[PDB]
């Protein structure tokens, strides 16, 4: 039995393979509840990655908003992990602040475990103008694309430490001779 | 017990309490020790409210009453703790005297709600929404923590200006 | 018999005097939507007064914002009517939107006109934070203000050009020796 | 006749009509010729918005697509019309075959809403709410007028950058 098949981003490799991937058995005598933590948890995870990864692709096009955090502008802070120390420290804890609202105001009841009639991830209010749920195709989709999101950040973390401060899509266009 | 619902009850989390008071100082459920202790907090708010416009009014805009104050400058009177010694002592007492003449005129009947100690008005709602007196008790809270906080701060800095040790500290 | 003697704002000079003040006759034979929308008129001419009056006494204590309005700043914006053309017109079309967006959010129904069950100026969405309408007394007293400051601001402009561009305040204490 | 529950129409007053027609082109209720006039809108609308888009996303960045066009210079096609003979004679050729082939793939089917033109797909919501719909047809509004004038604008201004223009007018 799988237990958790009827449940989104669950990768095929083979035709004859499990129905989703979990070598290690993490899933393995989980109840619902338990699933849908782990679940809810990736999607966070995933959620957060792909900001992060947006804020990468954004910046290292050259656009950068016209903002000015004190006496630091954001030409003055750098692309990657040189920014933890170049942004000022308030603007670091107003941002977490904002994440904590809003973690509030989407966990409420929850505290990030299972809320009954909600899917994992389904964090956005209710109302008509977000179509919240989606069906299992496009949230298999955001799923991916979350996975994706968060192998790169690291390999954009890791990888401007091995290359010393080399830009990322610099470093690329070198790796690839481009 | 019914401390859930009462205002300026912080439930910190879902799971946490309905109120918050981890030394049981209303573990048993007076109900009028309870009573006692918002009187308190809610006075002390006030209290620490009006010092906190006090201390907001003056820097770092610089605005101060002009002239003199029984033959003391005003604009020679520091902006916090400094400012008991500068102000006159007459002065100090005329303002006792009125905080004193307040609190007789207007004191806490067991019939009103705590902090309910305006006398009776049309004009003057009595005692409010619940949602206006958490309002009140939480930026009395706020008030409060900072009062102390301004007082624990300009002694370990020697007398920073406020607003300077935060722009200071926060670099802007 | 006076019709209009259970709205608020009547002024009485004296005890053998009218309750609201009409010498010319302007509510004479006037229905419930005539003098409702005179009293409407009343209330937002005098609200945008008290406004101003409020916008007069603030920057005339010296306080600005730090805003920068293109290649304008506050500090070379002037308090009184020369403000008209130093400040940008977008900046004056985008406070002119403003109020338009508030007359929508706020006259839907009526138009400015009679809406049942509001009184006139009772114009702010209903929520239990904002408590509407009031007794008699404030109504009378919101309304005092606001023709006080609808006076005072006739005043301002008219005596800031016949001082030819004296400052409203210095100009008030010249006149008072002080 | 029923116009007035219809995605896009504008009540400008309280007491103007449910929606806007001073001509009378649908004052008969025809129902069929208010369906051909929708779905006309809706296309110039979606047209005019990719028009905005590439507009938007080239002023006043300066992005383009590196390189050559066919022999031509991409940094030597302008923003605007200008760029109607810059652009390659084939590469309009190709864009509008794209375009014609996009038509004749998509057209419209008298059984669905107007504007519903994409083929059915789980993927891709039809017709969508009203709410969306109205949304839709109110941007493809603002993109139409906004390429109305970049046209009539560009030619009186002899050429002047649209973004350029703008902030001259409103002193940005
Ligand atoms: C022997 C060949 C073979 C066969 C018959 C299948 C069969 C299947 N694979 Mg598997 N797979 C194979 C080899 C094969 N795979 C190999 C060698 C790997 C790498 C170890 C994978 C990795 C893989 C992944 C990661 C996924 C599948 C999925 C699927 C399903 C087909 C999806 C599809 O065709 O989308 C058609 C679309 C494409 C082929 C476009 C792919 C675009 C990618 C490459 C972009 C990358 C940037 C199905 C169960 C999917 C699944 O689980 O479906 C339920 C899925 O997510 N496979
Ligand atoms: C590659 C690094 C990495 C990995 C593997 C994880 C993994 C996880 N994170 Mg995430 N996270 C990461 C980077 C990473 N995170 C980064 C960079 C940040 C900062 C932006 C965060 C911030 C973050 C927060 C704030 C939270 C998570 C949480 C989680 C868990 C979500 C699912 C869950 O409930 O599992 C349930 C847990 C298990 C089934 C087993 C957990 C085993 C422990 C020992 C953790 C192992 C960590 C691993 C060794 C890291 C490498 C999961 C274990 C949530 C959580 O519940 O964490 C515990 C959570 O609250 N993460
Ligand atoms: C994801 C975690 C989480 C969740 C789900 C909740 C859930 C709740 N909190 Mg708790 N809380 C949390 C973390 C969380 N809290 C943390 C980490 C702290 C410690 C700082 C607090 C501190 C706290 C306070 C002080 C209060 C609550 C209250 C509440 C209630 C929600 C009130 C609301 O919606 O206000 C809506 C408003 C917002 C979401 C934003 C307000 C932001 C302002 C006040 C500035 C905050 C700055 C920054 C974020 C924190 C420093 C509810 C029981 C309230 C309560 O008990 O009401 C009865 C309440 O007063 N919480
Ligand atoms: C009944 C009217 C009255 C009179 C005659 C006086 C007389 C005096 N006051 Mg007192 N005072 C009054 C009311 C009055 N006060 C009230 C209601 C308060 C509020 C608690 C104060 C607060 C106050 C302070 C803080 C100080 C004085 C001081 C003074 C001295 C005059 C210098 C000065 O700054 O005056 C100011 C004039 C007034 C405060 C009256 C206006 C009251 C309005 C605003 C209410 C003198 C002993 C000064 C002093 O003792 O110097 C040695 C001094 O520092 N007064
Ligand atoms: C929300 C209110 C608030 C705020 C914004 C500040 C802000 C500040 N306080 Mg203050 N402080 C507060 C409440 C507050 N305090 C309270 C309630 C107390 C206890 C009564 C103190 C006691 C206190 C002391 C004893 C000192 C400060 C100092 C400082 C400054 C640097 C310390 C700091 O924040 O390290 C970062 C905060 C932490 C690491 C968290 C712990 C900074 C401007 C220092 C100062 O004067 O610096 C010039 C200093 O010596 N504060
Ligand atoms: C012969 C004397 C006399 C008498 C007995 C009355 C009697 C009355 N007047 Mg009238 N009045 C008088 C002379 C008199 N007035 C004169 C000479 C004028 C100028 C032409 C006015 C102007 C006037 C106004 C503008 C108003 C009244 C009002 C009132 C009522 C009393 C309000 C009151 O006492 O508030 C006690 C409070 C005060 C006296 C404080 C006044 C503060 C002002 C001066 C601040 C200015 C800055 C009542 C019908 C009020 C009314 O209509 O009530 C229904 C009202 O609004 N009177
Ligand atoms: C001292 C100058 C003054 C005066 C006397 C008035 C008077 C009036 N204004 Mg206001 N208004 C003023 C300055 C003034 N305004 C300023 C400076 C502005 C710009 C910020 C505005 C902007 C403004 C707007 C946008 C509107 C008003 C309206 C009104 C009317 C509100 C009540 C009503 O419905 O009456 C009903 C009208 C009558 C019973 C008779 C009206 C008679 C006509 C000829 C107007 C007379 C004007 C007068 C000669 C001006 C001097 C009222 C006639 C509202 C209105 O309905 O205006 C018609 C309205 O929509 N005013
Ligand atoms: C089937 C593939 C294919 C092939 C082989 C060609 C071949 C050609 N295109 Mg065409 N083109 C294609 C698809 C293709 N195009 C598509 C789908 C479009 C969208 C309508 C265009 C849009 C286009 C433009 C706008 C232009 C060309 C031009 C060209 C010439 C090459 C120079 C250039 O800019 O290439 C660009 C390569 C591509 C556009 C292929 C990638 C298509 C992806 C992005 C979809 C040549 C006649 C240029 C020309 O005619 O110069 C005289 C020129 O200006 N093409
Ligand atoms: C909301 C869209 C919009 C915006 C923001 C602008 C903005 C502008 N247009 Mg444009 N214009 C528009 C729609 C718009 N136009 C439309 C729909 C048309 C008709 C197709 C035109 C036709 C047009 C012409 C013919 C000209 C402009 C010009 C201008 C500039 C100065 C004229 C002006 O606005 O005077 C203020 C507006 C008014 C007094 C209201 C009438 C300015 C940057 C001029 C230019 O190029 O200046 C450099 C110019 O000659 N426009
Ligand atoms: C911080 C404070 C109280 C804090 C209490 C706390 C956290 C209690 C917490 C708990 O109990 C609970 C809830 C529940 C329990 O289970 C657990 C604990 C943890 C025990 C009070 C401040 C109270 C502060 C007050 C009342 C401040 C008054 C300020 C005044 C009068 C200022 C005057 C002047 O500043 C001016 C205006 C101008 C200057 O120039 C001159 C002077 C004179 C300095």
């Amino acid at each position: 039995e799988f237990p958790f098949d009827d449940q989104p981003g669950g990768v095929k490799w083979f035709p004859s393979s499990a129905p989703y991937w979990d070598p290690l058995g993490f899933t393995n005598e989980k109840t619902e509840d338990e699933y849908w933590r782990i679940a809810h948890g990736e999607i966070k995870n995933g959620r957060l990655a792909m900001l992060a990864v947006t804020h990468y692709f954004v910046v290292g096009s050259g656009l950068r908003f016209p903002f000015k955090f004190g006496s630091v502008s954001t030409a003055d802070v750098p692309l990657g992990l040189g920014a933890i120390k170049a942004l000022p420290w308030a603007v670091w804890l107003q941002i977490a602040a904002f994440c904590l609202v809003l973690e509030v105001l989407t966990e409420n009841p929850g505290f990030g475990e299972r809320v009954p009639g909600r899917v994992p991830g389904n964090l956005q209010p209710d109302t008509p103008s977000f179509n919240a749920p989606g069906d299992l195709e496009i949230r298999t989709k955001e799923l991916n694309n979350a996975r994706l999101a968060m192998i790169s950040i690291w390999g954009l973390w890791v990888g401007e430490i091995a290359s010393g401060g080399v830009d990322p899509f610099t470093s690329f266009a070198n790796w690839l001779k481009l | 017990m019914s401390f859930d619902d009462e205002a300026g009850a912080i439930q910190w989390f879902p799971p946490s309490p309905g109120y918050w008071d981890p030394l049981g100082f209303v573990a048993d459920g007076d109900t009028e020790k309870f009573s006692k202790y918002r009187a308190i907090e809610i006075k002390h708010g006030r209290v620490a409210m009006l010092g906190a416009l006090d201390y907001f009014i003056k820097t770092p805009s610089g605005w101060h009453l002009p002239g003199k104050l029984g033959d003391v400058d005003i604009d020679s009177i520091p902006v916090g703790l400094g400012a008991i010694k500068a102000v006159p002592p007459l002065g100090w007492v005329q303002i006792l005297l009125f905080a004193s003449a307040l609190e007789f005129l207007a004191p806490q009947k067991e019939d009103q709600p705590p902090g309910a100690v305006q006398p009776a008005t049309p004009s003057f709602e009595q005692p409010g929404t619940l949602e206006y007196q958490t309002k009140e008790i939480n930026n009395g809270r706020l008030a409060m923590i900072a009062l102390a906080g301004l007082w624990l701060g300009e002694l370990a800095s020697g007398g920073t200006d406020p607003i300077v040790a935060f722009k200071t500290w926060v670099g802007i």
